[PDB]
């Protein structure tokens, strides 16, 4: 079975690339800019940090 | 002798409190605030709330 005429089709190709560069300072989230809870949050270490 | 003193704090408007005297306003400044005993430190601006 052999072709003897034929089409050009075009065809969409969605591809997501990236993301919302979110960023979260822990302090306010957790806190609420108080010093106190801020304190015992220094007790936790390096969790935000990281 | 005994009372119960039984309430509810912070979830209704208040007509009883403690002795502490009240102070000035100071608006579009971050500042440690008590508003019948719920405490907090922002800034109080102006608002319309029904
Ligand atoms: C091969 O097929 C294509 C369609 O895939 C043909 O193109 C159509 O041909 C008809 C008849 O000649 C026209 O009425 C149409 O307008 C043509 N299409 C377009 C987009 O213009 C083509 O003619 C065919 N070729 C042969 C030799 O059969």
């Amino acid at each position: 079975a052999i072709p003897t005429n034929f089409t050009i089709s075009v065809t969409t190709e969605i591809l997501p690339v990236s993301m919302t560069k979110t960023s979260v300072d822990c302090t306010m989230y957790i806190c609420g800019d108080s010093t106190e809870c801020s304190n015992l949050l220094l007790q936790y270490g390096s969790f935000c940090t990281q | 002798r005994v009372v119960v003193l039984s309430f509810e704090l912070l979830h209704a408007p208040a007509t009883v409190c403690g002795p502490k005297k009240s102070t000035n306003l100071v608006k579009n400044k971050c500042v440690n605030f008590n508003f019948n005993g719920l405490t907090g430190t922002g800034v109080l601006t102006e608002s319309n709330k029904k």
